[PDB]
């Protein structure tokens, strides 16, 4: 063949197989992340797996804060994830400097995604093998959830997942939105945790998951403590 | 052979085959339809979503470059956005220089020049997207297509994407120059109705129109009203 | 193996792309040059009219300056570029040193340009060889030859292009101090040499002369007809 | 049993297994295509000689310039690519004149040879300048000049390495010509004897019978400057042989 | 086969070895041998020169960088000349700026950086030359070796080039006495060490030996063919 | 094995095969034609695009005006054609800015051909896969027709055709063209004849061709595109004449 | 290597004989043979339409259900056609050998580049070796015919009750006639293909490396 | 399969194999370990003595990248020295601009991003070094970080790199570093290195140790030789 092995060249069917391989690179990590939106809150959950006891559990995280009121969860290569996180933080601060107001979540996602496009069009560099999911509150639009992928697609979502169990998780979430009644903050967090736990079969403990939330009442992105996570987990088991 | 992989290499029989492959990438893209009515021009495309989870309001396949110009695409979504930003920038440069809204013909020339600019260098790939650029200038409608090759053509009506040949045949059967846009939108949704393989709804399609007023994306309620027929 | 890049040497140290350009020169139309005592004559064959083509556009012989002219055999576009570059260098040299260019100076410049294109990959050699003729300040006739490789050599008389081997063998036989004695004899010698390899005599040769202190003169077709008639009759 | 894979010879900047860097070695093979040149260093001076290898009678003999003058004190003889030879000769000349400009003195033969050698080294492309040929210089030079140390003969090769040599031969018949040099040469020989011996060796190696036209000969002596034997002087010596 | 992974420095091998760097390290073996050894008060460099022919002079294997530093080369003379120019300019810059002789350790660190840059990037080859650097500074006598790989070592004694293992074993078995030696004893030890590398038929001569000495009171000096005769005469014979 | 790549390698026997492959491309193109007459010069081309749902919004799909005093018709890749025409217009206007006179036809052709040669010679860029005819009037040499190729080589022609069936067009023009006897009307009739011969369509549609003429009237060049009625009349006259020639036999 | 004048003379004699014979063959002998084989296949004997004309009597006494076989001749038609064909196939093999040797002597010194001419020489050598193998196949099958037919008639005489052996003998004759006409067609085609390829590529065949270069060295 | 030739490439199954091949580089290296305790961070390296000729205190794998931080490396020593120069430049730039000693987490992030730059581009290979960084500041506390060739960075209570990583990691795991103090941790680091050293394959080693902590007033420094000798004697005694 040879139509793979370079991002620039098109297949005879015009598919650009290299970026599709970058999509597989996300699943190679073996972790899953889920994001679900609510009427007044947006949450991100992801597996936290510590391979060795010696590792400091505090340092390992896939949840990062792009700015005070935006948070992200990265899935894929850890290094590419950290690099994209840094680029996102730079883009947000530069937006604030130039335009005088906090970057919208959609525009941040668009900037990061079009950067991913310049990666998937120029020859020498490779697409970053990571996926981003951004959550924030916009005053006009309420909560928001968005996802960047290695291709440059940046579509917004009511709820999403990324990682190895993405298809199972989106099947689960699709059923839940179809039986739409609402999602308050507690139900939002419960839906996220139930989705992740059901698709993985994990039956989590508080250490195994890390959750981050935004709410219209408290717009700042915060990563909940193990105690708060256990509080939500116990509520799930009780009912 | 070696002609297949290189972009700056004419194959034997003189074909730049990577560009043909980019056109094949366009053909895989979703259906898009453009019909130039006497008093307007309608751009329509399917916005079929993988799941209910997708939020339709987040992204649009039909975008305004200017007040009186808008365009739609079939092909690669990221490439579409690169060139839509570049098109908006080119139009604003024209407005700064001449203090007049850019003509549709001039804009399609400039964006096609950009698309050609990309094909020449080996380090870059062609844009795997084609566009239908519609506009109303000088009290006249316009419809244009711009391919990955960097070439542009002027169509009374045409279709891109999946089943574009069959859609074009359906159009040439159904097309009348005397059509008003009220009828032309119906013909466009029918042209797409040929090729969905699904039950079209207000969400599953995105359609926009241009006229003396200018380009606009008619709302989900509007397209529901037109779909009711 | 070793013929795909200009930079790479082969085992036994042959640079083969420059050899291929020298081969490309052989495809071109013939050209011949001869040094008379007071004339330098430069003759070039003409491929064909085609009957719907204007002859003025196609001219192999060209004047770099008042005192220097060249003819080429090889890629026509490359020849045009090299001719223009040598012309601007001629005028620039006159600008810089307030003196007219010497024939060896201009052939050195053209050779240096061709050499510059050979040395680096990402550029192909100029697929031309040239025959540069001029009169120096002393008034001595000068004839030089250049090739895609970038070496230049003075020649009493020479040919380039297709049939160069045959015509130069003929010229090695024919050329002598006696033939150079007369300007008409020099012109007749080059005409006979081109007649050695050409389909028809008058129609298919374009010939020019430079005299001691006169500009280039492309001989009229009637004059060429008269000279070939004189050559034909003597046989 | 033949293993001919090579697969590493192509492209400079590739160390082959055993680390031999074969492009430079092929360039060193390239000078064997060139005409044979010969140099002998003596107390009375250093002489240089070369076979012109005239292709056709119509070619002007003077135009072939395989021995040239870097300056009055130093001359060069070259075998290999005439074009890159011209480049290196230009570098030598400009460096000599730069030295005169800056220090009001004449360069030594070793310093001039080092100056051109530095240019030859640049095929490696360590410098970022675009105007340096990627290929090694396919030429070998013989630098002969009288300096503060007296007559000196330096050899330069495509690698850019340089060494003093009492007598050296470059070109096609360097193998065998060097053996003849080794047997004939003794340090005490005068320049007349050196001229005669070098012309004997050139006559042996040359395919055509030796004549004043087909050889170029030069000498630089302490009192004199670089001098080329004219047609008449060449006739006298080639008659004497 | 594994002909792949050998083409360029920028390609790692499946077992974590950059083969072009190793192929460059083979280059030092090609050159004529060199030996360096030090005492409490002196550092010595000794070399075996080679000649293209009887008529040709022997090549220069020891080069002076500064009064307090000099080098000896094994491997490509081109790379040797280039690196020597770089080192000389660095020492001149140090003397101009700080009016102190450059520390030899710092100089070899600079050499290591400059040499390392080719190995990682596509383009310029690794410097296929091995140098022995010997100098006296305020800390004391020093000897270093630099490989075509940018790694460098500090040595009590070392030998590089063809058939240098014989010299290394001689040096190792005789090393203890070197530290308290006189300069004559030390140069004699080094001469015997390089004599180990020579073919049995060949023997040390005035012509093919060069000696380089630097010390507290002695600036770097290369003792040439005539000047090595005092040091050579002491040596007895082949064993 | 393969000496046809990178456009910078002379193959053995010294041929640049990339430019030849590019010259192969123009043969696929729609036929374009140019004829030189005593009173004027014309360009005629076959509009290969004959899709029903195409609009003739532009001045011409193939014919371009480069300057007041000249025009061109293009056969080859349309994108490279657009680039070359933009470069041509800029070159002409630069000459007008510098010398305050109209660009000579041969000079403009030579400049663009220098560009086209340059793209051949340097490594990265492909040769321009275009061949285009130039028509213009200049004070020095009057009416002129020029042809160019991907190689960067140009020539002056009394009449020539580029594109599909160019050999048939040239064969027909050779016998028919009368040197020194043409007028613009006769040349138009000849153009219709050779186009009918070359074009596969039995009847020239008069929407499948575009004809433009360059003439000097009142000391100013006029480049005009014959309108659909005019070319309809021309094809009607040619059909009548050819049928009458048929009727006699 | 040191060569005597006599040795040089012998080698030059072989070389000049080979060159002149190759020229004479391709220019003169090949057209003559092409037309000769053409008229031969146009001959009526080669164009026999009814194959039962070809079948010849086998006087094997059919066994009556419950004495000796006379001399059983070979098929006169087939053996006459074979007598015509055999000179031609052997002649073609000889001439292909001559062409092979001519091209091989024209192969130049081995060299790193400008190997396109020697590549042409190698390609035409590939073709001539192919036709050489084909004519060798013809030469072996002509003998296979006789051996097989003899075995068949021996079997038929030994086992009279089996009639399939008799049908086999007739079938061998018919297949032989078909093979022979295809053979003469192929022989003519091989002569013509040799002429075409050699005439087309003669310049590079005779002068592979090409004319002398300007000698930048 | 041409997927493994370059780092720009992806495998069809989503793996960048050049980076993994570079990760295999460090395993060739001799082991090095760093342990973090309450007082500070201790580093140790098993520096194999290739030849008697080589001077002691040479081929140092423990570098000081700033006064308050030290670096221990495994993998290609050339790449490691270059990375140390990069880290020193980053620390100096941080001091010059922001006016104080660089936080270790930030320094690890910056050098990790510099490393990660190389995995992307085709022109340049990934680094062949994996290194540990450690510092103590009264504000931040004891911090130990490890950077792989990929540019992944994490904080480790105990860490090992090189050939004997796994065995060293289990030995470190059975230690309870959090309660312990540095002057004991040096002894246990010596014990672990002596355990993991293979006498048959590796002829000899010279233990190279360093620490940073309050006992230094927050300066990384090489161990005093008396403490080195005490720890080495303890390690030899425990080895049995």
């Amino acid at each position: 063949a040879g139509f793979d092995r370079h991002i620039t060249i098109f297949s005879p069917e015009g598919r650009l197989y290299q970026v599709e391989y970058a999509f597989k690179a996300i699943n190679q990590g073996g972790l899953t992340s889920v994001a679900v939106r609510g009427k007044d809150c947006a949450v991100i959950v992801t597996q936290k797996k510590v391979p060795d006891k010696l590792l400091d559990s505090s340092t390992v995280t896939h949840l990062f804060k792009i700015t005070e009121n935006i948070g992200c969860v990265m899935t894929g290569m850890t290094a590419d994830s950290r690099s994209q996180v840094q680029r996102a933080r730079y883009e947000a601060a530069n937006w604030k400097y130039k335009y005088g107001y906090e970057i919208p979540v959609d525009m941040l996602c668009k900037r990061i995604a079009d950067i991913s496009q310049v990666y998937t069009q120029n020859a020498e560099m490779r697409p970053l093998g990571c996926c981003m999911i951004l959550i924030g509150i916009d005053e006009e639009q309420g909560p928001q959830v968005y996802k960047c992928d290695p291709a440059g697609y940046y579509c917004g979502f009511k709820a999403t997942a990324a990682g190895v169990k993405q298809t199972e998780s989106t099947s689960f979430l699709e059923k839940k939105v179809k039986k739409k009644f609402d999602w308050t903050f507690e139900q939002t967090v419960e839906t996220a945790i139930t989705c992740l736990s059901t698709v993985l079969s994990i039956d989590f403990k508080p250490s195994e998951i890390e959750v981050g939330v935004v709410t219209v009442e408290n717009p700042k992105f915060r990563i909940l403590t193990e105690a708060e996570i256990d509080a939500h987990l116990v509520a799930l088991a009780e009912r | 052979r070696g002609y297949s992989f290189s972009l700056t290499t004419f194959s034997p029989s003189g074909k730049l085959v990577q560009i043909e492959y980019a056109l094949a990438a366009v053909a895989g893209g979703a259906p898009s339809v453009g019909i130039k009515a006497a008093n307007g021009v309608v751009l329509a495309t399917e916005k079929k979503q993988k799941s209910i989870l997708y939020d339709e309001r987040s992204v649009h396949k039909v975008e305004p470059i200017t007040k009186h110009i808008g365009l739609v695409y079939s092909g690669m979504g990221p490439d579409y956005r690169v060139l839509v930003h570049r098109a908006r920038k080119l139009a604003q440069q024209y407005y700064l220089v001449y203090q007049e809204p850019i003509p549709t013909a001039q804009l399609v020339q400039r964006v096609a020049s950009v698309m050609q600019e990309y094909t020449q260098s080996g380090g870059v790939r062609p844009f795997g997207v084609s566009l239908l650029i519609c506009g109303w200038n000088e009290g006249r409608p316009y419809l244009f297509q711009s391919d990955p090759s960097g070439a542009y053509f002027a169509w009374k009506a045409t279709a891109m994407g999946k089943n574009y040949v069959n859609g074009k045949t359906f159009l040439e059967k159904r097309y009348n120059e005397d059509l008003e846009l009220e009828d032309a939108i119906h013909t466009a949704i029918l042209t797409l109705k040929e090729s969905f393989e699904g039950q079209m709804t207000e969400d599953n399609i995105e359609v926009g129109i241009c006229n003396e007023a200018g380009f606009r994306r008619l709302t989900p309620t509007e397209v529901k009203d037109y779909l009711a027929a | 193996s070793y013929d795909r890049a200009i930079t790479v040497f082969s085992p036994d140290g042959h640079l083969f792309q420059v050899e291929y350009a020298q081969e490309a020169v052989k495809k071109g139309s013939t050209a011949v040059g001869v040094r008379g005592r007071d004339i330098v004559v430069l003759g070039v064959e003409k491929k064909s009219v085609a009957k719907l083509q204007d002859e003025r556009t196609v001219r192999k012989i060209c004047a770099l300056d008042d005192n220097v002219c060249m003819a080429f055999a090889g890629l026509t576009a490359d020849a045009r570029i090299v001719i223009n570059r040598a012309r601007v260098e001629c005028q620039s040299h006159r600008l810089t040193v307030e003196d007219p260019v010497t024939v060896e100076y201009i052939t050195r410049y053209i050779a240096s340009l061709k050499q510059r294109y050979t040395q680096s990959n990402g550029r192909r050699p100029f697929g031309i060889s040239a025959l540069i003729v001029g009169f120096d300040f002393d008034g001595t006739p000068r004839l030089y030859q250049t090739d895609p490789s970038g070496t230049y050599h003075a020649w009493k008389a020479n040919a380039i292009g297709r049939g160069a081997k045959s015509v130069r063998e003929f010229l090695e036989k024919n050329y002598t101090d006696e033939a150079i004695e007369t300007d008409d004899l020099t012109i007749k010698l080059v005409i006979k040499a081109l007649l050695e390899v050409v389909q028809s005599g008058g129609k298919n040769i374009e010939l020019a002369v430079m005299r001691r202190d006169q500009s280039l003169k492309i001989l009229n077709p009637e004059e060429i007809e008269k000279y070939v008639a004189e050559i034909e009759k003597e046989k | 049993m033949f293993l001919t894979r090579s697969e590493y010879d192509r492209g400079v900047n590739t160390f082959s297994p055993e680390g031999r860097l074969f492009q430079v070695e092929y360039a060193i093979e390239a000078i064997k295509l060139g005409s044979t040149a010969i140099g002998i260093q003596t107390s009375e001076g250093v002489c240089l000689a070369v076979e012109k290898r005239i292709t056709s009678p119509l070619m002007e003999p003077s135009s072939i310039e395989k021995i040239v003058e870097i300056d009055a004190h130093i001359g060069c003889a070259m075998s290999g690519l005439i074009a890159d030879a011209k480049t290196l000769i230009d570098k030598a000349r400009v460096e000599t004149q730069n030295h005169w400009f800056t220090y009001n003195e004449t360069m030594t033969v070793e310093s001039v040879t080092q100056a051109v050698s530095n240019l030859a080294l640049q095929f490696g492309e360590e410098d970022a300048d675009p105007g340096a040929m990627s290929r090694p210089f396919g030429v070998a030079l013989l630098f002969g000049g009288v300096d503060e140390k007296g007559p000196q003969l330096f050899h330069m090769d495509p690698s850019g390495t340089f060494v003093q040599c009492d007598a050296r031969a470059i070109g096609s018949a360097s193998e065998g010509a060097q053996s003849s040099l080794q047997e004939v040469y003794h340090k005490s020989m005068t320049l007349k004897e050196a001229i005669k011996s070098s012309l004997i060796i050139l006559k042996q190696v040359m395919e055509e019978k030796l004549n004043a036209t087909n050889i170029e000969l030069a000498t630089v002596q302490p009192g004199q400057n670089f001098h080329m034997f004219t047609k008449e002087e060449l006739e006298e010596v080639i008659k004497d042989i | 086969f594994r002909n792949q992974y050998d083409n360029d420095v920028t390609v790692w091998s499946p077992q974590g070895r950059i083969h072009q760097i190793e192929y460059a390290m083979e280059a030092v073996k090609q050159g004529s041998a060199t030996v360096g050894l030090k005492s409490k008060t002196h550092a010595v460099l000794v070399a075996l020169k080679r000649a293209q022919s009887e008529l040709a002079a022997h090549q220069k294997k020891i080069l002076h960088v500064d009064n307090h530093i000099g080098i000896s080369i094994a491997g490509l003379t081109a790379d040797a000349r280039l690196l020597c120019n770089f080192m000389r300019q660095e020492c001149l810059d140090s003397r101009f700026v700080f009016d102190r002789p450059l520390p030899v350790s710092r100089l070899v660190s600079l050499i290591g950086s400059k040499t390392q840059i080719p190995t990682q990037r596509y383009g310029r080859r690794p410097y296929g030359v091995g140098l022995l650097i010997a100098g006296y500074d305020d800390m004391g006598p020093h000897i270093f070796q630099t490989c075509p790989s940018a790694n460098y070592f500090d040595c009590r004694a070392m030998s590089i080039g063809a058939r240098s293992q014989s010299a290394r074993t001689y040096l190792e078995r005789h090393m203890s006495e070197f530290m308290e030696c006189n300069l004559n004893e030390l140069v004699k030890h080094g001469l015997r060490a390089l004599r180990e590398t020579l073919p049995a038929e060949q023997d040390l001569t005035t012509k093919n030996v060069s000696i380089g000495i630097v010390g507290k009171d002695l600036e770097f000096t290369i003792y040439d063919d005539d000047d090595v005769s005092p040091f050579l005469e002491g040596l007895e014979e082949r064993p | 094995r393969r000496y046809d790549s990178r456009t910078t390698i002379f193959s053995p026997e010294g041929r640049l095969y990339q430019v030849e492959y590019a010259m192969e491309a123009i043969g696929h193109a729609g036929t374009c034609l140019g004829i030189l007459a005593n009173d004027g010069v014309l360009l005629a081309a076959e509009r290969r695009n004959i899709h029903k749902l195409l609009d003739e919004v532009f001045f011409s799909e193939k014919i371009y005006k480069l300057n007041e005093d000249m025009a061109c018709s293009v056969a080859g890749i349309t994108s490279d054609a657009n680039v070359l025409t933009n470069e041509l217009r800029l070159i002409a206007q630069r000459y007008l800015l510098q010398y305050q006179e109209p660009i000579p036809c041969e000079q403009l052709v030579t400049a663009l051909c220098d560009i086209k040669q340059a793209y051949t010679q340097f490594g990265g860029k492909r040769p321009f896969g275009v061949s285009l005819l130039y028509i213009g009037w200049d004070k020095h040499y009057g009416f002129q027709l020029y042809q160019s190729d991907p190689s960067g080589n140009y020539g002056g022609w009394k009449a020539t055709c580029i594109g599909n069936n160019s050999a048939a067009a040239v064969s027909m023009l050779k016998q028919d063209y009368k040197e020194g006897e043409m007028t613009l009307k006769s040349a138009l009739a000849l153009a219709i004849k050779v186009l009918n011969k070359t074009m596969d369509v039995s009847k020239l549609s008069a929407e499948k061709v575009e004809i433009a003429t360059l003439t000097r009237e009142n000391g100013k060049t006029v480049i005009r595109v014959l309108k659909q009625k005019e070319v309809e009349q021309l094809i009607k006259k040619h059909e009548e004449e050819e049928a009458k020639a048929e009727r006699e036999k | 290597v040191r060569l005597s004048g006599e040795a040089r003379k012998q080698v030059e004699v072989f070389r000049q004989n080979l060159f002149q014979e190759a020229e004479e063959f391709l220019y003169r002998f090949l057209p003559q043979k092409i037309i000769y084989l053409n008229q031969l296949l146009q001959e009526d004997s080669l164009n026999v339409a009814d194959l039962t004309s070809l079948r010849a009597p086998l006087d094997i006494p059919i066994p009556d259900p419950p004495h000796k076989c006379g001399f059983l001749p070979g098929n006169e038609k087939v053996l006459s056609l074979l007598a015509l064909v055999k000179p031609e196939v052997w002649t073609l093999k000889e001439k292909c050998i001559l062409v092979i040797t001519w091209i091989q002597h024209l192969i130049p010194k081995i060299e790193d580049g400008n190997d396109f001419g020697v590549a042409i020489q190698e390609k035409v050598l590939e073709r001539v070796n192919a036709v050489k193998t084909k004519v060798e196949a013809f030469q072996t099958t002509i003998s296979k015919y006789f051996s097989e037919r003899g075995d068949a008639v021996a079997k038929a005489s030994k086992e009279t009750h089996v009639m399939d052996y008799r049908a086999l003998v007739h079938e061998r004759d018919e297949a032989a006639y078909g093979e022979l006409r295809a053979m003469v067609l192929d022989l003519r085609a091989f002569y013509a293909e040799l002429y075409h390829i050699i005439s087309s590529n003669l310049e590079k065949i005779v002068n592979p490396k090409g004319e002398e270069k300007p000698s930048m060295y | 399969t041409g997927y493994d030739l370059s780092a720009s490439t992806f495998s069809p199954d989503g793996r960048v194999f050049q980076v993994e091949y570079a990760m295999k580089a460090v395993e060739n290296s001799s082991t090095a370990i760093g342990i973090r305790c309450k007082d500070g961070v201790v580093f140790g390296v098993e520096k194999l003595v290739l030849s008697k000729l080589y001077e002691e205190g040479s081929n140092k794998r423990l570098f000081n990248v700033d006064r308050h931080v030290g670096m221990a490396v495994a993998g290609l020593l050339a790449d490691a020295r270059s990375l140390a120069d990069i880290a020193r430049e980053e620390a100096s730039n941080f001091r010059s601009n922001f006016g104080y000693n660089i936080p270790l987490k930030h320094l690890a992030d910056r050098v990790a991003m510099y490393v990660h730059a190389y995995t992307l581009y085709s022109a340049v290979r990934p680094f062949g070094c994996s290194f540990m960084l450690g510092s103590y500041s009264v504000n931040d506390g004891a911090q130990l970080y490890m950077i792989d060739p990929s540019g992944v960075s994490y904080g480790y209570w105990g860490c090992a790199i090189g050939k004997a990583r796994q065995a060293a990691k289990t030995e470190i795991e059975k230690l309870q570093m959090k309660e312990m103090t540095c002057r004991d941790i040096v002894k246990e680091v010596a014990k672990i290195i002596y355990i993991v050293h293979d006498e048959v394959k590796d002829k000899a080693f010279e233990l190279e140790l360093s620490w940073v902590g309050e006992l230094t007033n927050g300066r990384h420094e090489i161990v005093p030789k008396d403490i080195r000798e005490e720890a080495e004697k303890y390690a030899k005694e425990s080895l049995k």
